[PDB]
């Protein structure tokens, strides 16, 4: 349904980057968050306008980065974006970094 | 009674503005964008 990146490697204690396609974007934002291996899942967007890791809100992929931080940072990410008509949040097929 | 109302407004309306601030010459070419996010 939805163009997530597969699997991405980490740069050392550098620059992050992350892509995900799709027709809405410019439509209902982006939202992210993160599934941790065998539990719960948890928040990583502070959208307010109409915490430490931000994105640019482009028509192209969005993109979003995690800052310089190597470790204590590997899970499985996603991305919701509701439809013009509220239809459905369409995901990919997951995204595993390393 | 009110054909008398109807042209006492209007005149008064005409009357009123006219020693203030003329735009004929603030009307010139215009170009734009739209706002800094996509309508939301």
């Amino acid at each position: 349904e939805l163009t997530q990146p597969p699997s991405v490697s980490v740069s050392p204690g550098q620059t992050a980057r992350i892509t995900c396609s799709g027709a809405p974007l410019t439509s209902r934002f982006t939202y992210w968050y993160r599934q941790k291996p065998g539990q719960a899942p948890v928040l990583i967007i502070s959208r307010s306008s109409q915490g430490r890791f931000s994105a640019s809100w482009s028509g192209t992929t969005v993109t979003l980065t995690i800052r310089g931080v190597q470790a204590d940072d590997e899970a499985d990410y996603y991305c919701q974006s509701s439809d013009t008509s509220d239809s459905y949040k369409m995901f990919g097929g997951g995204t595993k970094l390393t | 009674m009110v054909e008398q109302m109807h042209e006492d407004i209007i005149s008064l309306w005409d009357q009123s503005l006219k020693p203030c601030v003329k735009l004929t010459p603030l009307c010139v070419t215009l170009n734009c964008n739209n706002v800094n996010t996509n309508n939301t």
